[PDB]
């Protein structure tokens, strides 16, 4: 009961993580990216632990978004890998890798990483 | 060059 | 038309992955461990490009496994972020991100990394 | 030690 | 001429990085980490870029601290990659892997992955 | 005594890694891309664990190149976190991460990550 | 468990 | 678009 996970995240440089998180580990919604325009949304989906533990630091989950909406297709997705931390200075903390599927996989800008954290409000 | 994700 | 994502993966390890790439970009499916018995399988979610470049390598995806069953719960999640490439030495080649919940994020354990490669038959 | 994604 | 380099960084959770930039592109010196005593300190080689562009964000540059020194021995090497940004608000941005010796590489903590940010002043 | 790093590896794509590990666990040496001429020559520096574990699995080490030479100026850093695993099938399991100087860090193309295995004899 | 990379 | 470290 209560993930704390469901509802509007900013990362710190203008993006948006609306999310649902049901009861089952499910994790839907949209990704809207610093422009946030209709053409700056993407669906995202993902999986989260539905059982955490109770002494433990946060909640582990992840999520992918293929860059393509009706407007748009950059050829790629990012799937972000993080940790759900609750309290008045709730986060989420992640690492992310951005694959091209054009890209010949063992060449040059094939696979991207980088990091992202989560808040409640925009820095 | 670009990339949504990365977009100002 | 014709994703040829939709059925089943084997990394290099003894691992299982089985996908249903639907029209509109969903990847739903299961995710058995080496061990292949009913404990070993988990609920995977993802997203794939649904129309690729044609001269591209390949089509992006990603999926999440968050490491809970009704069976066991490793308050874990793994993202794999990757490429289909298509031919009869057909391929997803993949990084993967591995969070615990339980580890204060800037500590030891916290996000591992490693890479997988699915072909349509074991090794 | 363990879990599940590297299990033999 | 002039890197900005050389001289002492520190990251966001008490860790120390003192170098020297040789005209050649060498990075030498010592990581100290948060516990700051004899104990803490570490050799670190790297290599940096001694011909910037001038349009260009930064320097990119690389290090590696295997973890033994007189005291102790974790049986592991990190590496930084990443890139210093000079001016009034001077910065290494880093991602970092752990990898440890003793691990079976395609098991569970062989490789962790992180990000670092060093700034001339403690936070 | 005897750290069997000592002389030259072959990664899977035609690059060749020529590294003296010292007593005291530098790694000095080379690396020469797959065109293997003499602009394709860059200094490598890095660490290694001289004292590796008795039962464990490998050496722990790492490295970095920065792409630069008298020739040509990539403006760019990789660093190699890996293992050394001894035997007849003796190997060094990499994971990698490239940084450019010149890209606005959280920009696309700032950091690339991936992977290379190492061993005594090309593919 | 323990690192020194990560110690308080 | 390029880079030695991928160099044919
Ligand atoms: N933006
Ligand atoms: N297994
Ligand atoms: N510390
Ligand atoms: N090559």
């Amino acid at each position: 009961m209560e993930a704390g996970i469901t509802g509007t995240w900013y990362n710190q440089l203008g993006s948006t993580f609306i999310v649902t998180a049901g009861a089952d580990g499910a994790l839907t919604g949209t990704y809207v990216t610093a422009r946030g325009n209709a053409e700056s949304r993407y669906v995202l989906t993902g999986r989260y632990d539905s059982a955490p533990a109770t002494d433990g630091s946060g909640t582990a989950l992840g999520w992918t978004v293929a860059w393509k909406n009706n407007y748009r297709n950059a050829h790629s997705a990012t799937t972000w890998s993080g940790q759900y931390v609750g309290g008045a200075e709730a986060r989420i903390n992640t690492q992310w890798l951005l694959t091209s599927g054009t890209t010949e996989y063992n060449a040059f800008m094939s696979t991207l990483v980088g990091h992202d954290t989560f808040t409640k409000v925009k820095p | 060059w670009s990339h949504p994700q990365f977009e100002k």
